[PDB]
């Protein structure tokens, strides 16, 4: 997250931190995710496509810091890693960029709700907030271009939804952005998601309820003028989510 | 190869 604020997991209790264990035994942070039901985390296929071996991943819930323990945190393995069969990647754009992780503790248990672990609501079919709506993004991604390590503390920011018409302008993304994607940015280009925030939530109030509207997917640079963050439009993928869970 | 959102955990990052 470029700009924004440091946060804590109690303020983002659906947030899942996804890591990968490497040959040799080191663990690195991969991407964010969102808990949509006790056994299911939703994320982005691009986070896993190059290393689609589920045994290598570790999922934490209730965790506020990248390399320190948070009281109440729960660690999970991935019982089932479901990537979208029609996923593809262009120079900038990622398509059908959505993934499901069925999570399981070593005891076989799913998430147990607490102060720091909660599910996030899915939207209804075809129902997104109007453009101009302020929404929140959360993650452990880069804070500036020169970062070579991800920040130790979880961050959040607030961005505004941008219409498809605006996002497809020639100096934005042209026809590279589709109606299965949502754009969002800071009107002054001062805050944005960035590398490492992928897979994490774009959360909006929709009929007074916190709703998973998007999944961080792609964008040129970070907080770059006329280059919005692009998010998988969760409301278009409900049939896929329903059939695969 | 590629940098930024979309490129995490890739060999071409």
């Amino acid at each position: 997250i470029i700009g924004g604020e440091f946060t804590t997991i109690e303020n983002q209790p659906w947030f899942a931190a996804i890591y990968r264990r490497h040959r040799g035994g080191s663990v690195t942070y991969v991407c964010g995710g969102s808990l949509i039901s006790p056994c299911w985390v939703i994320s982005a296929t691009h986070c896993f496509i190059d290393y689609p071996k589920k045994e290598d991943y570790i999922v934490y819930l209730g965790r506020s810091r990248l390399n320190s323990n948070t009281q109440g945190e729960m660690k999970f393995e991935v019982e089932n890693l479901i990537l979208h069969k029609d996923y593809s990647a262009d120079t900038l754009a990622h398509h059908n960029d959505i993934a499901l992780l069925k999570i399981r503790s070593k005891e076989g248990r799913c998430a147990q709700p607490s102060r720091t672990i909660q599910t996030i609501a899915l939207p209804s079919m075809y129902n997104d907030p109007q453009f101009g709506t302020s929404c929140e993004i959360t993650g452990f991604g880069k804070e500036q271009s020169t970062d070579y390590l991800y920040p130790e503390q979880l961050k959040m920011t607030v961005v505004k939804l941008i219409s498809h018409r605006e996002c497809q302008q020639p100096h934005y993304y042209g026809s590279e952005v589709t109606t299965k994607m949502l754009c969002a940015a800071d009107p002054q280009w001062k805050t944005d998601s960035c590398q490492g925030d992928s897979g994490g939530p774009l959360v909006c109030s929709l009929q007074g309820r916190m709703t998973l509207t998007g999944i961080v997917s792609w964008g040129r640079g970070c907080a770059l003028k006329d280059k919005p963050g692009v998010y998988t439009r969760v409301s278009h993928f409900l049939p896929w989510i329903r059939s695969h869970t | 190869g590629x940098l930024g959102r979309g490129c995490e955990n890739h060999r071409c990052l």
